């Protein structure tokens, strides 16, 4: 029962003023109309402001917006992590230099955004999985420039809240094992409960929501983002069938392993993303063999 | 095997897209294509075009070798769509 109002509350500019002191320093720039049209181009990719023996494509140039973005990047230290209203171009990592989302110019942001389907989803499918009959609100799209941080791998956790109650914590990179998570399992559990109780509980715009956190090298918990309490958010080591059910998410355990019941369920990966860099059509040997066959058939058709 | 920043390739484009699907446009300079090389992907900015040959300036240098076959995709309606394949003939290494 996720409504379109819940998606609006998870926009960056909606919650950042209220949680500024517990998250990463960021700058929010309104997206100009012509810049929005550029990112929505249905043709081939040409990057804007990049500076033997056929057509030469040129992208639109936005001088006033490029200097505005560059001034915000300099105010954050010269390196930024770009997002839109909700999403980051996490699926366009392969195309950027050194496979990094760190951006120093507007051109770096353009190359990521126009190569990312998560960004395209923010424009074209913002209110998916919503169940209310209300008409789609008008979105005012914005560029979010977040100060770049060198995060430690295996220190990010997704937290699920239902009726202002923290009902579960999940490791965010749930497909990768990290040894230090299970050794610090109880200390992480306590620091996220204290953070939520002091800084998150009763302060977000909804009862049911999801929020991601990062625990730095000194043990301090930082806020990363707010996500909708619905199918649009990956439940990671949890399933939404048991998160809505409000059941005993801790599971079957003995009294020698179980802690207090007030604590939520904490799941991490025990001892044991790919379609991002592939096309929508998606072993490269069989793929090109399949390309030769289809090209010969299209010559006949 | 080395690390290449530019690639000289021989390419073959499909007549139309997969999945009456739309035709495939010819390669144009300064367009960025998605390049699938083995087990990794990268971007390729078209810098020179001939009937069967071409040069792409990689947005991110990869490790490959002369003779390895590649896959090419083009941004079509905000989706990466396969348009053809190529094979490396020459490369600029760093
Ligand atoms: N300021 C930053 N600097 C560097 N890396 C960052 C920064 N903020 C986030 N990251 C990294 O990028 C990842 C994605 O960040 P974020 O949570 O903002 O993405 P999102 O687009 O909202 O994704 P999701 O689909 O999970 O909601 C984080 O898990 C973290 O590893
Ligand atoms: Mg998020």
């Amino acid at each position: 029962h996720m409504k379109k109002e819940h998606v609006l509350h998870c926009q960056f500019s909606a919650w950042y003023p209220f949680f500024r002191g517990v998250t990463i320093k960021s700058v929010i720039l309104p997206l100009p109309q012509n810049v929005k049209d550029y990112l929505l181009d249905d043709g081939t990719l040409v990057v804007s402001g990049r500076d033997w023996s056929t057509a030469t494509l040129t992208a639109p140039e936005f001088p006033e917006f490029a200097t505005k973005v560059q001034e915000a990047i300099n105010s954050l230290g010269g390196s930024v992590f770009p997002k839109l209203n909700w999403s980051a171009p996490r699926d366009a990592y392969w195309i950027a230099m050194n496979s990094s989302l760190k951006c120093k110019t507007l051109s770096d942001i353009f190359l990521l955004f126009k190569s990312s389907d998560f960004i395209t989803r923010d424009f074209t499918q913002p209110f998916i999985h919503c169940t209310d009959d209300s008409p789609d609100p008008c979105i005012e799209y914005e560029l979010v420039l977040r100060k770049w941080c060198e995060l430690i791998p295996g220190a990010e956790f997704r937290c699920f809240v239902k009726e202002n109650k923290l009902i579960g914590i999940s490791q965010r990179d749930y497909t990768q094992y990290y040894d230090h998570i299970s050794k610090q399992k109880e200390e992480i559990r306590r620091c996220i409960q204290d953070f939520f109780k002091k800084h998150i509980q009763y302060k977000f715009l909804d009862e049911d929501f999801v929020f991601d956190i990062y625990r730095d090298s000194r043990g301090k918990v930082w806020l990363i983002d707010f996500n909708p309490f619905g199918e649009v958010t990956d439940s990671l080591l949890f399933t939404w069938e048991e998160l809505i059910s409000e059941n005993n998410l801790n599971g079957d355990f003995s009294e020698v392993d179980a802690q207090e019941q007030d604590s939520p369920a904490f799941r991490c990966t025990n001892s044991e993303y790919l379609s991002y860099r592939l096309p929508k059509d998606f072993d490269a040997h069989k793929l090109i063999d399949f390309l030769k066959l289809k090209r010969n058939q299209q010559e006949d058709d | 095997p080395e690390i290449f920043t530019e690639l000289e390739i021989s390419y073959f484009l499909l007549r139309r897209l997969l999945g009456k699907a739309a035709k495939v446009q010819k390669l144009s300079k300064n367009e960025v294509l998605m390049v699938n090389i083995g087990s990794l992907s990268t971007g390729g900015r078209v810098s020179a075009v001939k009937a069967d040959l071409g040069k792409i300036v990689l947005t991110n240098p990869v490790c490959t070798e002369v003779g390895e076959k590649i896959a090419l995709s083009r941004r079509v309606e905000k989706h990466w769509r396969l348009i053809g394949w190529g094979q490396i003939r020459r490369g600029v290494t760093i």
